[PDB]
């Protein structure tokens, strides 16, 4: 809240979206986990 | 596999989900009959027994619009669910 | 569903028969599609 | 289908909808006629700063005897149609009577401004009931002035709805304290109306009576002049219970209402159970339309014979259009 | 000047023309206003912000819950009750659940690779 | 007529908790086996209510308390001590005041311009020669003019004999003044606790709706003391108090989720937006 | 030939019009009568 | 700030209806997009 | 979103809680479906 109140003289998209009750949830799996899964698949398909 | 199916009863949730969704949609459609939709009451009998048919038509029009909106929303939900169930059935037929 | 067991509201509602007919047509199509789905899935073989 | 030709198949029609047989009316049996002469034909009315409130009960609200005399110049009703006043029962009727000036009669209405609507008498925003006002120049006015009616002019803040303020304390307009004396910037709040027979139309006394009541939510004692009818059961009939009109089947009940409850409601917020005003018993109300109907027919260019499938019913008469064979 | 509302007034940087009094947003709502008493511009900001999520086991097991406040650090703040067991994730501040170092097949998805469960006394 | 009491010993005020207490029927409509959501003035769950008590050890509490949108008033007693209420704005014969008194013979409700003195109370006397407790002192007001409302109930006799032991009767009231209507809800319960409010649930049924039309901002409680030959004081030192307690709380606009059972009686309620779990239950 | 007058620099009280000058007609469009003490007006013209 | 709560409820009711219509339209669009993205994800899983 | 930071409109809107709850349920289902889609696509193998 201290950041969206900071840029009151400059227009923003996310601040206007959030002030009207429209929020975005974060994904359960982060990009590091997906990279780990892909690396495991590569290792499996190369070695075995 | 016989023993596992006999013991547990939480592996067939993919069908109970569909049954519960259909029942809950019908129950919600029943629930939405208590909304005033901006009128003075949610019952036609009170409006008909309290006002004459020169100022009672406004509330009835509002109620009709609200009920029609509810029915259209229910129909759209059913259409989307039918599409996804049809896709699942096509996959099952291919597997068979 | 809208105003069952009422006469005046039926006269008022007579101007939404197209909407009601379209809803009923959609539901009938849904039911026919489900029956066709079951028949297509389970009747691959013809001789019992 | 909006056509004269129908293809071969099966179609769905309206459910088995059954028409009512007769109509009944059940009102509480009260014989007395509550006073229309102690409210409209009284000899002395209270002032507007202290208006008179009277509770009325055990009525047969006819108001057809008010046609011989007492023509009303203003009769405006909110929350109910004037033509439905003979088909309703009222819970608790309160009559608020006072006398004002004619030009001020327009201030007796929800959401209005003026000295009457601010310092003397205020109506709530959600008002059910109505206002009657009539000229009484030949009764409340006499030659040489009539200073028997008073009204308030100065007040710190506006009034709340249905609030009475009769205190007579010195009002301070400026900054110096008054301490119970009339002087400079220290006025007396109440002042008397001046009524004479030679005044204009605006400056003439008007008597105002405001009736307040509630509808179709609690046991009702004041009722209209409609007659009663015998009670029938196990048939789809039209019923009128204390002004609540509907169609359905009345059946014996098992629920026990509290002594202050009259109607029962369903999850869909619709009337389900009702207590008979004549004899204290509970009855359940059930719609008499039930059961789907389907029609099986070949093409209309082949034959006109059809078959009818009635859902959710045995056949082993019943609820069918025609038994046939 | 008759315009009533609720919000937070903050010093502004916009310069109004001598014939302008109110400023409006893209959603057609009041954003900036000039003070009638002393001629200065102030911005109006709503004071409601930030999502809230509740993590709970079955009500037939326990009544303890955890609260996740989105888009806020915890490293008081805009929370219902600080309490203890404050944990910081990339999905928000979690209050009511202690942090451990093990890793199992997670039970309740919180987000950003963080999950929660009801374990052992008894806690979340 | 009324006198001033100069024997009380003052202590800091005491506070207690309102355990899911203070739920009343919102309407006069019969519902059975229904989860019903309502939006009205209720006492918040787990509220920090004020405790007053009358004991001899001496404590005799009857101060002037504010009236904020409605009052929830509970009373635990065994000898019928708490027996009146006074509502008003200034209580100084300049504004109308409402008086509700049970004087062991009648229940008098009067909207009237009273002149209340500093210490209003009622007084019972005990006779040694024969076993008979009788009410004898009535010192509430001194004058009354412009007296609008009137209500006197049928005569009756109340058991006002001195009884000790354990608290027995719990009486709960909810008062609210809206649009010129003073609405009172009441409920009575038998209990066997000694000190505080029992933990449980009880629905309050509508009792009365008075069309008074008064600006009400303050109120006061009317208790009853005992006069005995043990203390030889004349009027201000010869008074001995009984044993009773009453708890006061204030109402706020809230959303509640009530549960109507099969028989049609409220059995449980959820104070919504109390804690986020309650909000989840609401949703 | 009706008279038009511009009014400015006011404290619009209209509570002094209660001592005399009872108005037989007072009808207001665009604003509620009860909100006249919570508003500020831009340019008031009186046509008499 | 301009009307009392006896004639201001009409405009608020209209605004509520419009906002609800907008929200329902957005939800329907999101549902359709979710269905098509789910089909694409199923194809990707089969390919993997 | 509809009339945030307002009290009277909330009281008026209390008659649309079923609609709001249904919209929120649809959105929650969408989010859960997306998480399930990602998990099903990328977690075919179990051993890293
Ligand atoms: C204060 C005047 C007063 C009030 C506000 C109230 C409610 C009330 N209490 C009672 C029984 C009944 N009611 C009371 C008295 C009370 N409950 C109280 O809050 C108080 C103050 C008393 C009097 C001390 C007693 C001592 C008993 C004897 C059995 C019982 O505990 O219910 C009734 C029904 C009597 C009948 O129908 O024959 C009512 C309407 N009752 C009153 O007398
Ligand atoms: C009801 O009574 C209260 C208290 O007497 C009134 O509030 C007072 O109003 C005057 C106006 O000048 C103020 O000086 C006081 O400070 C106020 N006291 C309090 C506690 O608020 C109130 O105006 C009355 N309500 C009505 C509708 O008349
Ligand atoms: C002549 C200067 C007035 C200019 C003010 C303009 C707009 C503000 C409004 C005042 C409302 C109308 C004034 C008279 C009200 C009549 C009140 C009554 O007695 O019923
Ligand atoms: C009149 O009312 C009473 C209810 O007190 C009832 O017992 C009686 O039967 C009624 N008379 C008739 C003819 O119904
Ligand atoms: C009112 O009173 C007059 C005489 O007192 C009488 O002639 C008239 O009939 C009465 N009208 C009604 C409705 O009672
Ligand atoms: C009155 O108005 C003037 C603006 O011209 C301002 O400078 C002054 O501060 C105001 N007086 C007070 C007490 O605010
Ligand atoms: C909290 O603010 C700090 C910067 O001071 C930053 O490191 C951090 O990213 C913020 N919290 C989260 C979860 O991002
Ligand atoms: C009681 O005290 C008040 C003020 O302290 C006083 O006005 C009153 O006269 C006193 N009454 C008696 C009997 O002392
Ligand atoms: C709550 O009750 C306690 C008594 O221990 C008291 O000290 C405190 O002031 C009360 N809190 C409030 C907000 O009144
Ligand atoms: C005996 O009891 C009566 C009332 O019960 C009482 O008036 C009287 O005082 C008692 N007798 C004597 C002699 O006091
Ligand atoms: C109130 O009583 C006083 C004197 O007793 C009297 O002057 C006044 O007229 C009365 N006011 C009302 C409204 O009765
Ligand atoms: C309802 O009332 C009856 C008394 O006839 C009682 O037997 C029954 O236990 C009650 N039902 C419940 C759930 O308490």
């Amino acid at each position: 809240y201290g950041d969206c109140l900071g840029d009151i003289a400059a227009r923003d998209l996310i601040c206007a979206q959030k002030f009207n009750g429209l929020t975005v949830l974060p994904p359960l799996l982060t990009d590091e986990m997906i990279a780990q899964y892909t690396s495991a698949l590569l290792a499996g398909t190369i070695t075995s | 596999i016989q023993d596992s199916l006999s013991s547990t009863a939480s592996a067939l949730g993919k069908l109970q989900d569909v049954v519960n969704q259909n029942a809950q949609a019908l129950n919600t459609l029943v629930k939405q009959l208590s909304s005033n939709f901006g009128a003075i009451s949610s019952v036609l009998n009170d409006i008909l027994s309290r006002l004459d048919k020169v100022e009672a038509e406004v509330q009835i029009d509002r109620l009709i619009t609200g009920r029609l909106q509810s029915l259209q929303t229910y129909v759209t939900q059913q259409l989307i669910r039918a599409a996804e169930i049809r896709a699942s059935a096509n996959l099952a037929a291919t597997k068979m | 569903y809208i105003c069952g067991d009422s006469t005046e509201c039926s006269n008022l509602l007579l101007q939404y028969g197209s909407f009601c007919t379209q809803l009923n047509r959609a539901l009938t199509g849904i039911a026919v599609e489900q029956d066709k789905n079951t028949q297509e899935v389970f009747a691959q073989v013809k001789q019992i | 289908l909006k056509s004269f030709t129908v293809e071969k198949g099966i179609y769905q029609t309206s459910n088995f909808r059954v028409q009512p047989t007769e109509s009944i009316v059940r009102f509480p049996n009260i014989t007395n006629l509550c006073p229309f002469g102690e409210v409209f034909n009284a000899t002395r009315f209270a002032s507007v700063y202290a208006w008179n409130r009277k509770r009325i009960s055990n009525c047969v609200a006819d108001y057809s005897v008010l046609y011989n005399s007492a023509s009303f110049s203003t009769f405006k009703c909110y929350g109910v149609s004037p033509t439905k006043l003979n088909d309703l029962c009222f819970t608790n009727v309160y009559a608020d009577s006072f006398v004002i000036r004619g030009d001020e009669v327009r201030q007796i209405a929800p959401g209005q401004t003026g000295k009457i609507a601010d310092y003397n008498y205020k109506l709530p925003d959600d008002f059910t009931g109505c206002v009657i006002a009539w000229n009484s120049n030949n009764l409340d006015s006499k030659v040489g002035g009539n200073y028997n009616y008073l009204y308030r002019l100065f007040r710190k803040s506006n009034l709340k709805p249905f609030e009475r303020d009769i205190s007579t304390e010195i009002y301070q307009a400026g900054s110096t304290p008054c301490n119970g004396v009339e002087g400079f910037n220290c006025y007396f709040p109440l002042q008397s109306y001046g009524f004479q027979p030679t005044n204009g139309v605006g400056y003439q006394p008007y008597r105002v009576v405001v009736l307040s009541f509630e509808l179709l939510h609690a046991p009702a004692t004041v009722c209209g002049p409609k007659k009663s009818t015998n009670l029938v059961k196990n048939k789809c009939v039209n019923f009128n219970f204390n002004g609540l009109t509907g169609t359905g089947v009345l059946t014996e009940s098992n629920k026990k209402f509290l002594p202050f409850q009259q109607f029962g409601r369903d999850i869909a917020d619709t009337t389900d159970a009702v207590r008979d005003p004549q004899t204290l018993e509970i009855l359940d109300i059930t719609p008499c339309s039930f059961g789907g109907v389907s029609v099986i027919t070949p093409g209309t260019n082949t034959s006109n014979q059809v078959a009818v499938l009635y859902q959710d019913v045995n056949c082993t008469t019943w609820r069918v259009y025609s038994t046939g064979s | 000047n008759g315009l009533t509302g609720t919000g937070v007034l903050t010093e502004s940087n916009k310069k109004f023309l001598p014939f302008q009094q109110f400023g409006r947003d893209i959603a057609d709502t009041t954003d900036a206003v000039r003070d009638p008493q002393t001629l200065e511009i102030l911005d109006i900001t709503p004071c409601s912000f930030g999502g809230v999520s509740v993590i709970t086991p079955g009500t037939n097991t326990s009544n303890q819950v955890a609260v996740l406040y989105q888009d806020v650090n915890c490293t008081t703040w805009r929370v219902y009750s600080t309490g203890s067991n404050v944990f910081q994730t990339r999905a928000g501040c979690l209050i009511g659940a202690e942090h451990v170092n093990n890793s199992y097949e997670c039970d309740i998805p919180i987000g950003a690779g963080i999950c929660a469960s009801y374990q052992t006394s008894q806690s979340i | 007529q009324c006198v001033n009491l100069t024997t009380r010993t003052q202590l800091p005020p005491a506070y207690t908790n309102s355990f899911t207490r203070g739920v009343y029927y919102p309407d006069k409509v019969f519902r059975s086996s229904v989860l019903h959501s309502t939006q009205d003035l209720f006492l918040p769950f787990f509220s920090n209510v004020t405790w007053f008590h009358a004991i001899h050890v001496k404590r005799f509490d009857n101060p002037v308390l504010p009236f904020n949108d409605g009052v929830y008033f509970a009373s635990t007693e065994k000898s019928n001590i708490i027996r009146g209420w006074i509502f008003g704005t200034t209580l100084d014969s300049k504004t109308q005041s409402l008086l509700i008194v049970n004087n062991a013979t009648n229940v008098v409700i009067k909207v009237c311009e009273f002149q209340f003195c500093n210490d209003p109370f009622l007084g019972v006397y005990y006779h040694k020669n024969n076993k008979s407790w009788m009410e004898s002192e009535f010192r509430v007001y001194s004058s009354a003019n412009n007296c609008t409302f009137e209500y006197v109930s049928q005569p009756f006799l109340m058991d006002l004999e001195g009884k000790q032991g354990n608290f027995k009767n719990l009486r709960e009231f909810v008062f609210k003044n809206i649009d010129g209507y003073f609405k009172i809800y009441s409920k009575h319960t038998p209990i066997n606790l000694v000190r505080d409010l029992p933990q449980g649930f009880s629905a309050l049924e509508p009792l009365v709706d008075l069309p008074i039309g008064i600006n009400i901002t303050r109120f006061q409680t009317l208790l009853a003391l005992h006069r005995s030959y043990l203390t030889p004081g004349d009027s201000s030192s010869g008074w001995t108090a009984g044993a009773a307690a009453y708890y006061v709380g204030y109402l706020q606009p809230r959303t509640f989720l009530l549960k109507y059972n099969e028989n049609g009686t409220i059995t449980d309620a959820v104070d919504c937006a109390l804690d986020p779990l309650s909000e989840t239950k609401c949703t």
